[PDB]
């Protein structure tokens, strides 16, 4: 109908907004942290060492030389790169054997292999669940699980966190739907995606309730792992060895093996049924270059560890309860975590009404007890795009490495600046 | 649109004929499969296929059949071609280690032996660094011997180390552009990225051939998707001056942004995209540029510097240039490279940054290695006489199965040469076929590629000299005479 | 080499028809519909003759 005038006119009046927005908050994420050297215990941060009370290393396999003498016997025999996906000439025996191992390891079917931690759960959830399904997630899941039912583009429902009634209330709703409309009803799927051991919170997820309702109103329940799979239980299997549940009842189990093994890459055991269709339906999987042949045999050699020392994870316990029971009488914090939880987090009893202000505080009280040498971190989060924004906190994590005194000083240490700052 | 050198490119339209078998073999393919199915319902034959527990058989059936039917009963026949295990490092010989299979494909048992000495076309190693010996080797021992495999962190948190400080610095001197970033994986990369840079109310152009993780990283984010035909610049002055006119679809408001997502050499299809002429519209129009260089980084260039080289243009012209590491420096990886505002924006509101785990020191060391290597500070001449050979070995190979008279796809240039095969049943034999004579090549599906057009890729590469591509156009002229795939009628 | 010959365009029919990636026993089930309606056919041409 616009005459052709009209039409270029229209075209040169018009002008994109910039690519990027300008940043004129002066971001403390945008001043990164400088590690030099490994990030290990008794590290250096910022041109001052620390003992390192922030990074996800709970076993200390991370710098164990058995690791890096299979790391570097397997990099001389194949080399750094693999180039080319799983299905061409990608596949090496160190991937079938890892897979082995996971499989026996967990005293499971199957278990495949995804080359980067975050792509396994980001995939595995797309694979299975379609259009018109009904998923029930917890609101505290990571990111990762949210992304990956956002990929999906089935219906998702949120229920409030570790609340078995609300889960009940919700799956009670979804019946009377299901006797509305039978047709529909045959066709439609439920999903229950649970995590092992929050990031956010720091909480322990009750399982058995969780299988009763799987039992009861018949929904598929895939169970995350990342920290969970190698701290819990007597030999560290997950929170299925922690419970007691049979691992026969969880439908999927997925984790990410750089916490706890110390390498890249994640994986996902289940039965051979729900397996195999990941070899062909992951995107993260069949359009990726599969894992370097040097990471895979770390990690192997992480699992033999794992396998032959099962008092690590008492020690790891014991240590937890220790620095988890000491940190409990501090004036302006609160410790937001359960005992067996490695990594928990700190938060302001009574937080100021702007966010910003709060981040300010918590980034004072890091930079003071940096400076005292004890190396602290900060839950870092994407304030738009998180579906349910946790409070600001300090995360706060235990290692088999740091001895009783070191705990006790870092207690001592934290306590007497949060004294001085929140006053 | 200014081209300093000719651009040439042929892509051959199937024949009548071999449309009409292919889609004979398909329908007779699948009414087998429906017989299958139906003789595994009645459980005439046991179902190797895994069945649900038995408390479960009264929950909803998580998969449809119909949806697997594809694979239960096209993909499993001919499973061996792929997924083949390989014991030794894939250079230019690859072990590969035998196996077979006593209920048609459905379980695999190892055999002893193992292949040795297979001339090896799917990995891509275009420059040829894939080897275990070298000096990239040594310094990936050193720093896995001081730094250890892995870390544990986000890059926000402690995480970040600065040995990827060096990495993203040294990236940023190789491209041209004034900052960059690193990156776990390629495919993180763009899912991760994609949805940080457009939000809802903004229109991506994406091509028709484009990744997976391109598709998947639009999709995550909330702008509408427009696609345009392949390599078709009408198509894309149509959709960019409609879109302008017009806006948004259901309320015509003027669009945010407009972003145009474009690879430089697309893997299956072979063909380079026509740079000159998508910077022309792109100025025109006042569009933004995503260009994807996984597969270009290395291969094409006088230096190799990609194909904003090959095509002698300006780097600062391209808005976000992300390339990935595996495919030519031989450790995997991601990176994007532009202006210093965009890097910022990145490092503050990537998924990436926040949420995943930074990339391993000896993978990045092994990547500063051979990005020094490349750029001549190593002190070595190896930099561009392993150019100048794949650039050869290319040439060669191509002029060589043109006058044979196999149909060719894509860019004269373009390292990755595709044969195409047309049907279902020669996808398998081209395969064994060829490994039987100590050849190792890929053959891709339905899948990855329409179903009339079924193809095998070769991936030539710099480590390759010229007696190993004599036996290899030996034994590929043998085999296309034993199957007959030379459909070419022009030059035979 | 007559003997290699038709076993070549056996070859052939098997690559073309996708045969080949049937098993023994639909093989034999394809091969003898397909020889059942080509003597139909026969029969009902010479019907017209
Ligand atoms: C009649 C019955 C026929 C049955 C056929 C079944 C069949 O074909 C199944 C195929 C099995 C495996 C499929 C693999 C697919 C590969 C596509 C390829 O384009 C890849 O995407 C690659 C390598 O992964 N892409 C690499 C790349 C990335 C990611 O790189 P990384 O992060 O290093 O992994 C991102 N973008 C782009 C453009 C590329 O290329 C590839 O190009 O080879």
């Amino acid at each position: 109908d616009l005459t052709v005038k009209e039409k270029e006119e229209l075209i040169e009046e018009w002008q994109p907004e910039p690519l990027v927005p300008p940043v004129p908050k002066d971001h403390p994420a945008l001043n990164y942290n400088i590690v030099s050297g490994p990030p290990s215990h008794k590290t250096v941060v910022n041109g001052k060492e620390c003992i390192n009370f922030a990074s996800f290393n709970f076993l200390g396999l991370l710098d164990n030389p058995r690791v890096k003498a299979a790391a570097l016997a397997s990099l001389k025999k194949y080399g750094v790169g693999t180039c080319g996906p799983r299905g061409f000439y990608g596949t090496f025996d160190v991937h079938l054997d890892l897979e082995d191992r996971l499989a026996k390891f967990m005293k499971t079917e199957e278990a495949i292999i995804y080359s980067y931690g975050f792509a396994t759960i980001a995939s595995a959830i797309p694979a299975y669940s379609k259009r018109g399904d009904i998923v029930f997630v917890d609101r505290a899941a990571c990111f990762a699980i949210q992304k990956g039912l956002q990929a999906s583009r089935s219906d998702i429902k949120l229920f409030k966190h570790n609340d078995m009634a609300d889960l009940e209330r919700l799956l009670k709703e979804q019946e009377i739907e299901d006797q509305k409309n039978p047709r529909k009803a045959r066709v439609t799927r439920r999903f229950i995606v649970v995590e092992g051991l929050y990031m956010n919170t720091g909480t322990i997820c009750p399982l058995p309730e969780l299988v009763k309702l799987k039992y009861k109103y018949k929904a598929r329940i895939f169970l995350e792992e990342s920290l969970s799979f190698g701290v819990l239980g007597e030999h560290g299997r997950g929170v299925t060895e922690h419970y007691g549940i049979n691992i026969d009842d969880i439908d999927l189990i997925s984790a990410n093996m750089e916490n706890a093994l110390a390498s890249i890459g994640g994986f996902c055991c289940g039965r051979s049924f729900v397996i195999d269709h990941q070899r062909l339906s992951g995107q993260g999987y069949c359009f990726s270059a599969s894992l370097p042949p040097l990471l895979a045999a770390a990690a192997i050699e992480a699992l033999n560890i794992m396998e032959e020392n099962p008092g690590i994870f008492a020690v790891l316990k014991e240590k937890c309860g220790q620095i988890h029971k000491a940190l409990q009488g501090i004036s302006g914090l609160k410790v937001v975590g359960e005992s067996l939880s490695p990594a928990f987090h700190l938060q302001l009893e009574e937080s100021t009404g702007s966010r910003e202000q709060d981040v300010r505080l918590l980034q004072e009280i890091v930079d003071q007890c940096m400076n005292r040498s004890i190396a602290l971190t900060q839950a870092r989060y994407l304030e738009k795009e998180e579906k349910c924004l946790p409070p600001p906190s300090i995360r706060v994590v235990v290692t088999v490495e740091q001895t009783e005194e070191e705990l006790e000083r870092a207690a001592s240490t934290i306590k007497e600046v949060a004294q001085a700052v929140l006053l | 649109g200014l081209y300093k050198r000719p651009f040439n490119e042929a892509f051959e339209e199937t024949p009548m004929l071999v449309a009409v078998l292919t889609y004979v073999g398909y329908g007779v393919l699948t009414l087998f499969g429906y017989l299958r199915d139906f003789l595994r319902y009645w459980r005439i034959e046991k179902c190797h296929h895994a069945t649900e527990r038995e408390e479960q058989k009264d929950f909803v059936s998580l998969y449809q059949d119909f949806e697997n039917f594809y694979t239960r009963n096209l993909y499993m026949r001919i499973r061996d071609n792929w997924n083949r295990p390989i014991c030794s490092v894939p250079g230019a010989r690859v072990d590969i280690m035998e196996r077979q299979s006593h209920d048609y494909n459905w379980s695999f048992k190892y055999t002893g032996n193992i292949i040795k000495g297979v001339i090896n076309m799917g990995s891509y190693n275009y420059l040829g660094f894939a080897r275990n010996t070298g000096s990239c080797q040594e310094a990936a021992a050193k720093v896995l011997e001081e730094y250890g495999a892995g870390v544990c962190s986000t890059r926000q948190e402690i995480g970040n180390l600065d040995k990827h400080e060096e990495l993203e610095e040294l990236v940023a001197r190789f491209l041209g552009v004034e900052a960059a970033m690193a990156y776990g994986m390629g495919f993180a990369t763009n899912s991760m990225n994609i949805p940080a840079l457009v939000g809802k109310g903004c229109l991506i152009l994406s091509d028709e051939l484009n990744h997976a993780s391109l598709v998947l990283g639009a999709r995550l984010s909330g702008a509408t998707i427009r696609i345009f035909k392949h390599n078709n610049m009408q198509s894309l002055e149509k959709l960019l001056k409609d879109a302008i006119v017009y806006g948004q679809p259901r309320t015509r408001r003027p669009w945010k942004k407009i972003l145009i997502l474009v690879e430089g050499i697309y893997s299956m299809e072979g063909s380079i995209v026509r740079l000159p002429e998508v910077i022309a519209l792109k100025k025109k129009y006042k569009a933004y540029l995503y260009l994807d260089e996984a597969h270009s980084i290395g291969a094409l260039g006088p230096t190799g510097r990609g194909v904003v080289e090959y095509f002698g243009l300006d780097p600062e012209d391209v808005d976000v240039m992300m390339g990935t590491f595996t495919k030519s420096f031989g450790a995997s990886g991601g990176y994007i490279g532009g202006k210093k505002e965009l890097i910022d924006y990145l490092r503050t509101h990537s998924h990436s940054a926040v949420y995943a785990t930074s990339l391993s020191p000896p993978v990045v060391e092994q990547i500063i290695t051979s990005m020094k290597c490349i750029m001549g500070q190593d002190g070595t001449s190896l930099g561009k006489e392993c150019v100048q050979q794949l650039a050869e070995n290319t040439r060669y190979f191509r002029r060589r199965l043109k006058e044979m008279g196999f149909i060719i796809y894509g860019n004269e240039d373009s390292p990755v040469v595709p044969l195409m095969l047309y049907m279902p049943a020669k996808i398998g034999a081209f395969g064994r076929e060829m490994l039987k004579r100590n050849i190792g090549v890929v053959v891709v599906g339905f899948p990855a590629t329409p179903i009339i057009e079924s193809r095998a890729r070769f991936c030539l590469s710099a480590a390759h000299t010229k007696e190993i591509l004599d036996t290899a156009l030996k034994e590929i002229d043998e085999v296309g005479d034993l199957l007959q795939l030379k459909y070419s009628r022009h030059r035979l | 080499r007559a003997w290699k010959q038709m076993s070549w365009f056996y070859y052939q029919y098997l690559l073309v028809t996708a045969l080949y990636m049937l098993e023994p026993w639909e093989r034999t089930v394809f091969n003898s519909m397909l020889v059942s309606i080509v003597g139909m056919a026969l029969y009902t041409g010479y019907v017209f003759m």
